[PDB]
């Protein structure tokens, strides 16, 4: 019922030398500037009406 | 496999030496080392024995006892760790080992230590600095070295990857100083800018220590450092040195304004300020005698409307540009002007100004007689025309300033816009506080139009080029907050980022703040002025990161239609990187797979980065691909490309390209829109008789000289989108030429400033030998009288070393003065 | 094989000798008996696959 | 001595630069990255017609699929070779075929000739389209030449020759006279002869002169080409051509090879050259005379083969010149000087002197020295530039006579 | 059947120092930054399209009515509507292309693909890739430089104002009405030659170049030496104006021998042609053609005229200076050595040409790279000459 769709078409940049030393200098500047509902309760503990289709 | 006798026998030996050396007792030990090492330290002044032997001499240099011996075990280490190298255990060996005199063991040893030193100066971390000081001082023992046997450039090399060239200047000499510094200008191309500014700096040390301060100007005007060219032309004292140094910032056309304290100051400023530049310039013309106004008619070759007589107009004057001599616009021009029609008056007076550029007193009293015509438009013309017969030449009074006075704020917007214009063109490169006090208040109007504002802005761009003026910059956000969003970006708001851009040209880092400030617009006007800001403020650095975010941004599909933003990306990509051949000719390439697989507004952008590429430049793989998407479908493309051909030709007189437009003006002549600009494509190749040529890169072409390329990307913005804003009104906007517009020939003169005849051999200069950083070599010595048209490819060389000159850069002006060994 | 034989009485395959594997599924092969036969690609080898 | 093994490994890790490894890396990375690129190509299409036919010239595509049933008739294009009284066409054809066929309905018999290729539709091989190719080789298109040559002042004129052609050639295309007062035809040939020089020059004065109906340059050497019949068919085409063009003039150039010599070896040296022969000689037999068409043959030396008496008949008129005395030179001086920036205030005389028949093609090769003399000197004046004209032509006449 | 071809290639030759250092290996850097971020690019713009639209329109229409089976053929002639085919085993189609119709790639004599079923063409192959009869523009516009060669100053101005009379200035004689074809005619030592090329690659910095070498004696009996020649320097009018280098062959396919008839047919056919071909009355195009040899006396008179073939040019054998120059140029690959022992092997030398500068220059590597492997083989200083001798410069008996 849900798809959880991306469409991206989305690709790295191939920095590699000389773009890769000044992300070095990059880092040196960045550097500083559930379970409990989960493991028991599964839902089979409900009730349901005399309508109910069950084999 | 049957080695040598003799080798083989001294294998052995050498076998039982290392036995001996790894037997148990150590009383041996000592005299097995000291006999092992003689002949180890022997071939580099041997080591393909000990090639098995690496555990086991391992082991004996960690089981020598403390001091000499292991301090030799070390040494041995470390000269055969170049050959048994893993890691680099030379180096620990050697830090381990004696560090007395290494350069005795062999040249191979002594380059691979260094290259190995160099490597752990990078490698180290910033909280280690105790080994730092021994790296430090076996550089600075082996750079003596390097010095003797003419291993400097690699010498150079690891003070640059150490950071050192402090000790560099204090340790060169100048017997081999000139190609040291030759190679770091190469360097400097290439090194991102904190290192580049470094290196910048460290070659001015070198040439203020050597009294080199002609090319040191070079340098500190490569470095954009006018603060530090006021510090170096105080440094400098000579009369000569003065001179050169007032010719050398008045080629580059910004004035230098100091006091009168200095001797000959007068001469010094004039000649700054240009004045005699058009008296040589046609001197030099006569001499040639290309002299002669060549008719628009004649270069159409016409042997088989309105609008292609403006352009035959404007082609006539760009032909005789700095000249003044044409009678066409001077007797019957205002019969021409009269027989024009609607909006052609204007350019057709701003095309006698270009005739009358850099003629002040000439044009001026030609022009005054214009300066009370009836039109409206000729009016404006006419103050349009005053403004670039100002413009480049400076002068004691301007007369500019005092001239437009009621036009500067006047409320017609077509004289108001061409006293602006004229304006821009005067003080461009200036920086004239109270130009800027004057214009900016003009430019705080509200009564002016959108494209006035646009001129405003482009005025104050230009004048204060490469200035980080801050008030220019509030004043033009301010001016854009004002004006709504809607009516900002339809088609004529281009022209702020543009200023911006101009205002802080060459400088980065800080355009931070002014995007941020931007930060507020809306998404399709501040995509695009961020952009063309940052690209103009990095232009000139050869920024990968910079131009594959441009290629990024036009890889989007971009389709309201935000998409023209990938257009200026497009000019960045070749404005980023335009300064040395490489960057340029890949760029090229890279335009080349635009045009191959692109959007209709990507290959409408290309042929602008194309011409700004190679302005002037007549490259044959360039002018192909242009005439071969010269007839695309598009027809801004087929603009762009005609307009780019003309731009790579202009200035060049060349003879094919010329014949190659012609057949495309009888391709086109049923289409006047490319016909007209077909014309206007050859009068650009003719322009100024070739004599002036149009790329921004002076001083040997490696120099970008703010104002020439304000004025010519302000013609390439424009020409992102002639297909409107030509067709339109823009026929303004083509006179921003006349900041790219400089001579390239020789003008020789002497210690006491006379026009002297000294023949110069001129040829093809491209390196022969890459040896070291030797000078480029000329070949094809045509050499005959001064003056000599200098384009790419091709320099001067004085034909014998009788006449020194000021500098060695052989270009524009030059003072020539006898050798003292002259017979 | 019945099925096999019915497909051989269509000659069942052709022999080519593959040389241009052109982007769109294309290649250009040689037949002995005439020789290039410009065709498409198969659905079990990709483009690449050629 | 060699002492390789090991020792070159050793030798060549012994120096290099500190990062002559590292540069090497980057090289190979750069040569990768080039193979990447060359193959992520552009258009990685071979077929073209992207889309300026294949958008609107492809909807007409569509008017073409929905007519795909008609304009089928390509099939296979095979010659006819003859054909019985009126309706029925015995055919050779391409494939071998003894063809018959009932000419398909909308073309008449009349269209269709001998030796002429039609289209056969598969189903029938009715005659359908009758193709009249006249399909030109790139070399025939060398053979025919320009029409409009354009008048000279009789290129250089030697009277003599001219005066002599006029009658033979100019006279019969005016037809002012031929039919009555002179014999029934004019003059049957002319062989404009003689040695390398004014030969064919006065050909193209006169096809400049005449009408519409000018000359074709055919060369002999090419004539005679590889295998057999293959220089058959390329005089017919010729005279197909020079036919068509408003029945101009042939001119036959360097008759030596399609000629020949006067001997062949063993009648297996040259025999296509006879099969040649034999072909042209049919053709230009003339059969039923006609003043319409013209034909000149020019050689340097009278190297024709047997045919020489029959031409009598054919060919006549033999003439020559190529033998400039002062005052042709002296023409030719002036027909050559009203070209460049010259003018004739030179004592051009003198150098006439100075070369004893000296041609008209060394008299244009004199002027064209002397222009490129001015160009050395970088001076384009020529019209008083005399004493340099002079100067230039007389050191060229020493090189020329000894270099 | 070929017009040009994609040079997409010889990545930026300038490599300034051409030795390993830090300025090398930076501009190294920026070239494979500049192929990374090309690549980049264009896969983004690929990858990333501006816009989704149906089949392209590609298999909608065009790509189906193609078909699925085809066959190569060439294509014959052309017709207002329909085109005139010849497709494989001698077949011949008359049908009209509507479908990926490029008439300009499509051509005559050109490879195009049929449909089978219904045979009509539905695609062109613009590849073909078998143009292979007579191929001399293989080599065209050869990378070779001015600065290749040094120490020819001389030669180098003249060939250059010969060779820039055209291009360059072109109106000059235009203007003149003369439009000189002349060619160059060159002397120079046999020991040389190669030289000649160097020098006709200044020319080649601009446009293509032809090569015919020896040829032959032509003894075919359609001739067509310098016929073909004719046609090859009409196709470079086609492309750009190229130079026509026939070394040699000028000087025996073109012989001053003295002997009049039963010779060769060349002396017939061949100077014949070639004069034809040098008189711009009969061929025009900026096309120069170089007529080099070694041989001087064997010019015949007709090449001997400059009123046809002007522009004489003598190669002479190299002086002190441009002897150190070439081997300047020779060694600046090799690093000779470190004391540069340049004038001591030529002061005392007579006789020297580059190619004999280019072997001792080759030898002396080959020598230390035998076995005195040294880097810059201290040996190189008195090497240089000991190859230098090499002997091998003649051997005749004695005689003497
Ligand atoms: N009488 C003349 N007047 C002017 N130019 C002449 C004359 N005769 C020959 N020439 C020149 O000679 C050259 C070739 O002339 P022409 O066309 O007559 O000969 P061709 O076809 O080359 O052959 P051939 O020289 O064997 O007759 C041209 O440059 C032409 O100008
Ligand atoms: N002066 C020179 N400068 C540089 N290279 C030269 C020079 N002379 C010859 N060469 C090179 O040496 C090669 C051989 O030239 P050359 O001596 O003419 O050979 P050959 O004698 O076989 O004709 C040429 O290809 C050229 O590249």
């Amino acid at each position: 019922e849900v798809p959880k769709e991306k469409e991206k078409e989305k690709v790295s940049t191939a920095v590699l030398s000389i773009t890769a030393k000044a992300k070095k200098k990059e880092k040196e500047k960045e550097k500083k500037e559930e379970k409990e509902k989960k493991k028991e309760p599964e839902p089979n503990f409900q009730l349901l009406d005399n309508p109910a289709r069950v084999m | 496999q049957e080695l040598s006798e003799e080798d083989k026998q001294l294998q052995d030996e050498l076998e039982m030496l290392v036995e001996r050396l790894g037997e148990k007792d150590t009383s041996l030990y000592r005299p097995a080392l000291e006999e092992l090492r003689r002949q180890i330290r022997s071939s580099t002044t041997p080591l393909k024995f000990l090639r098995p032997h690496y555990g086991k001499l391992k082991e004996i240099y960690e089981n020598m006892a403390p001091g000499e011996n292991k301090r030799f075990a070390a040494d041995i280490i470390s000269v055969l760790a170049m050959t048994m190298s893993g890691e680099r255990e030379c180096l620990k060996y050697r830090l381990v080992g004696s560090q007395e005199e290494l350069a005795s063991w062999g040249h191979e040893y002594v380059r691979h230590l260094a290259g190995e030193v160099a490597k752990e100066w990078q490698e180290l971390d910033d909280a280690e600095k105790v080994q730092r000081e021994p790296l430090l001082t076996l550089v600075k023992e082996i750079v003596p070295y390097n010095m003797a046997h003419n291993a400097e450039h690699e010498a150079c090399d690891l003070l640059m990857e150490i950071e050192q060239v402090d000790m560099l200047e204090k340790d060169i000499d100048e017997n081999a100083y000139a190609k040291v510094c030759l190679y770091l200008t190469s360097c400097v191309n290439y090194v991102p800018e904190p290192e580049n500014s470094a290196l910048l700096r460290c070659a001015l040390g070198v040439f203020r220590k050597f009294s080199r301060f002609p090319e040191a100007l070079r340098l500190a005007l490569m470095l954009n450092d006018m603060e530090l060219v006021e510090d170096i032309f105080t440094s400098c004292k000579d009369v000569v040195v003065q001179k050169q140094m007032a010719f050398m910032l008045g080629r580059h056309g910004v004035f230098l304004e100091l006091s009168e304290d200095v001797e000959e100051y007068e001469d010094l400023t004039e000649i700054m300020s240009n004045v005699q530049l058009n008296s040589n310039f046609l001197a030099l013309a006569r001499e040639l005698d290309i002299m002669e106004p060549k008719v628009p008619d004649d270069i159409y070759k016409t042997h088989l409307s309105a609008r292609m007589n403006l352009a035959s107009s404007f082609v006539n004057g760009f032909v005789n540009a700095a000249f003044g001599q044409d009678k066409l616009l001077t007797d019957d021009g205002n019969k021409w002007l009269y027989k024009n029609k609607d909006h052609g008056m204007l350019s057709a007076a701003a095309s006698l100004g270009m005739i009358l550029l850099w003629d002040v007193d000439g044009g001026l009293t030609q022009i005054d007689k214009y300066l009370y015509s009836s039109e409206d438009y000729i009016k404006s013309g006419a103050l349009l025309a005053c403004g670039i017969v100002n413009s480049g030449v400076r002068n004691e009074c301007d007369p500019a300033l005092a001239l437009l006075s009621d036009y500067v704020l006047h409320n017609s917007n077509t004289m108001r816009l061409g006293s602006i214009f004229g304006l821009g063109l005067a003080y461009a490169g200036s920086n004239r506080e109270d130009v800027l006090t004057l214009l900016l208040p003009v430019m705080g109007d509200s009564k002016s139009s959108m494209e006035v504002a646009g001129v405003t802005a482009l005025a104050c761009g230009m004048i204060a080029v490469g200035s980080c003026n801050g008030d220019v910059t509030s004043t033009i956000l301010q001016t854009i907050m004002e004006k709504s969003e809607t009516e900002l970006k339809d088609t004529y708001a281009r022209w702020l980022p543009l200023g911006l851009g101009l205002n802080h040209l060459g400088k980065g880092e800080a355009i931070e703040a002014i995007l941020a400030a931007l930060e507020v617009v809306s998404e399709p006007f501040r995509s695009f002025a961020n952009t063309l800001v940052d690209v103009c403020a990095y232009a000139g650095s050869g920024n990968v990161l910079k131009v594959q975010q441009l290629l990024h941004i036009c890889s989007e599909h971009f389709d309201a239609d935000m998409g023209a933003h990938q257009g200026v990306a497009v000019l960045g990509i070749a404005l980023i990187a335009m300064g040395e051949e490489i960057g340029a000719e890949m760029a090229l390439r890279t335009f080349g797979h635009l045009l191959r697989y692109g959007e209709p507004t990507l290959r409408r952008a290309v042929p602008l980065a194309l011409a700004l590429i190679s302005v002037s430049n007549p490259r044959l793989n360039i002018l192909d691909t242009l005439s071969k998407f010269s007839h695309d479908a598009d027809p801004e493309v087929s603009y762009n490309s005609i307009f780019a051909m003309g731009m790579v030709g202009s200035g060049t007189n060349n003879a094919r390209l010329a014949a190659m437009l012609r057949q495309l003006a009888q391709y086109h002549a049923k289409d006047p829109n490319n016909l007209f600009m077909v014309r206007l494509a050859q009068g650009l190749t003719h322009l100024g008789k070739g004599t002036l040529t149009l790329c921004p890169y002076h001083s040997d072409r490696q120099l970008m000289s703010q104002v020439a390329v304000a004025g010519l990307l302000t013609v390439l913005v424009s020409f992102l989108d002639v297909r409107n804003i030509i067709l339109g009104k823009s026929h303004y906007v083509l006179y921003g030429l006349v900041a790219a517009m400089q001579p390239r020939m020789l003008v020789t003169f002497d210690e006491e400033l006379r026009p002297l005849p000294v023949s110069v051999r001129v040829g093809q200069a491209v390196d022969v030998v890459g040896q070291a950083g030797k000078p480029k070599t000329i070949t094809g010595f045509q050499t005959h009288t001064t003056p000599v048209l200098l384009a790419h490819g091709e320099r001067a060389e004085l034909a014998t070393e009788e006449f020194l000159p000021v500098t060695p850069i052989l270009e524009g002006f030059v003072i020539l003065r006898k050798n003292p060994n002259y017979d | 094989l019945r099925e096999e034989l019915q497909l051989l009485q269509e000659q069942g395959s052709y022999v080519g000798e593959v040389v241009r594997a052109m982007d769109k599924k294309k290649v250009l092969v040689k037949v002995h008996p005439e020789g290039k036969f410009v065709v498409d690609v198969d659905k079990n080898i990709d483009i690449n696959d050629v | 001595r060699a002492l390789d093994e090991g020792d070159i490994a050793l030798l060549k890790t012994y120096g290099q630069s500190t990062y002559s490894r590292q540069i090497k890396q980057v090289e190979d990375d750069i040569q990768q990255l080039l193979k990447k690129i060359n193959e992520l190509t552009g258009i990685k299409e071979s077929d073209t017609g992207l889309a300026p036919p294949a958008l609107w010239d492809l909807a007409a595509d569509k008017q073409t699929l929905q007519s795909e049933q008609p304009l089928q008739v390509a099939r296979c294009t095979k010659i006819i070779n003859a054909d019985s009284e009126d309706p029925k066409y015995i055919i050779n054809v391409k494939q071998f075929a003894k063809f018959v066929v009932d000419l398909s309905d909308q073309v008449a018999p009349t269209d269709i000739e001998e030796g002429m290729r039609v289209g056969v539709d598969r189903n029938k091989y009715q005659i359908h389209i009758p193709l009249p190719p006249k399909i030109d080789p790139t070399v025939t298109m060398m053979q025919v030449e320009e029409k409009p040559d354009v008048t000279y002042s009789d290129v250089g004129g030697c009277k003599e020759q001219i005066e002599k052609l006029r009658e033979v050639v100019e006279t019969p295309l005016l037809h002012p006279e031929r039919f009555v007062n002179l014999g029934i035809e004019p003059p049957k040939g002319v062989l404009l002869f003689g040695p390398p020089g004014t030969g064919k020059t006065l050909c193209a004065r006169a096809v400049a002169n005449r009408t519409d109906a000018c000359f074709i340059r055919v060369i002999g050497s090419e004539l005679v080409q590889k295998y057999v019949g293959e220089g058959a068919r390329m005089v017919r085409e010729l005279f197909e051509m020079a036919r068509t063009k408003k029945a101009c003039l042939i001119f036959f150039d360097e008759i030596d090879a399609i000629g020949g010599a006067r001997f062949d070896d063993g009648a297996g040296g040259d025999n296509e050259v006879q099969r040649t022969m034999l072909e042209l000689i049919n053709q230009l037999d003339g059969f039923d005379p006609r003043g319409n068409i013209k034909v000149l043959m020019a050689t340097n030396r009278p190297d024709t083969l047997d045919p020489a008496l029959m031409r009598p008949g054919r060919l006549d008129r033999k003439i020559e010149f190529s033998l400039p005395d002062l005052e042709g030179r002296t023409h030719i001086f002036k027909i050559h000087a009203r070209s460049m920036s010259v003018e004739r205030d030179i004592r051009f005389e003198l150098l006439a002197r100075l070369c004893p028949n000296s041609t008209g093609a060394e008299i244009r090769s004199v002027c064209t020295e002397a222009g490129m003399f001015a160009i050395r000197a970088r001076r384009k004046i020529a019209t008083e530039k005399d004493f340099l004209e002079a100067v230039n032509k007389v050191i060229k006449s020493y090189a020329k006579f000894s270099a | 059947k070929k017009t040009k071809g994609p040079d997409a290639a010889s990545k930026l030759p300038l490599v300034t120092p051409h030795t390993q250092c830090r300025l090398k290996l930076l501009k190294l850097e920026r070239i494979k930054d500049y192929l990374l971020m090309e690549e980049e690019f264009i896969r983004n713009q690929e990858q990333m399209k501006p816009l989704e639209e149906k089949q392209e329109e590609e298999r909608s229409k065009v790509d189906d009515l193609r078909g699925t089976p085809m066959s190569v053929g060439t294509l014959e002639e052309i017709i207002d509507d329909h085109a005139i085919v010849s497709t494989s085993v001698g077949s011949e189609h008359y049908v009209s292309i509507l479908s990926f119709v490029d008439k300009d790639l499509l051509e005559p004599g050109c490879s195009v693909l049929l449909n089978h079923k219904v045979h009509a063409v539905i695609g062109v192959l613009m590849d073909d890739t078998d143009p292979l009869v007579t191929v001399m523009k293989v080599e065209k516009a050869p990378q070779e430089t001015y600065a290749d060669i040094g120490g020819l100053d001389n030669q180098i101005q003249e060939i250059k104002e010969s060779v820039e009379l055209p291009l360059t200035h072109p109106e000059y004689y235009e203007e003149m009405g003369i439009k000189p074809p002349k060619g160059v005619i060159l002397y120079g030592p046999p020991g040389t030659g190669k030289t000649l090329l160097a020098k006709a690659v200044a020319n080649q910095t601009s446009a293509t170049f032809l090569r015919v070498v020896g040829s032959e004696l032509i003894q075919k009996y359609l001739g067509d030496g310098p016929k073909l020649v004719r046609e090859l320097f009409r196709v470079a009018e086609e492309h750009a104006p190229s130079i026509v280098f026939i070394d040699e062959i000028d000087a025996i396919g073109t012989k001053r021998y003295d002997s009049n008839s039963g010779g060769e047919r060349e002396i017939q056919r061949t100077m014949l042609e070639l004069l034809n071909q040098l008189d711009g009355f009969d061929s025009r195009g900026d096309v120069k053609v170089i007529m080099a040899t070694n041989r001087i006396e064997t010019l015949d008179p007709a090449l001997i005229r400059p009123g046809r073939i002007d522009r004489k040019i003598e190669f002479p054998l190299p002086d002190e200076k441009t002897k150190k120059r070439i081997f300047q140029i020779h060694t600046s690959r090799m690093t000779l050595a470190d004391d540069v022992t340049l004038d001591d092997l030529i002061m005392a030398k007579d006789d020297l040409s580059g190619a004999d500068i280019k072997a001792i220059c080759t030898e002396a590597g080959l020598m230390a790279l035998r076995e005195r492997r040294m880097k810059v083989t201290n040996e190189d200083f008195k090497k240089s000459k000991e190859n230098v001798l090499y002997k091998k410069q003649e051997g005749t008996p004695e005689g003497l």
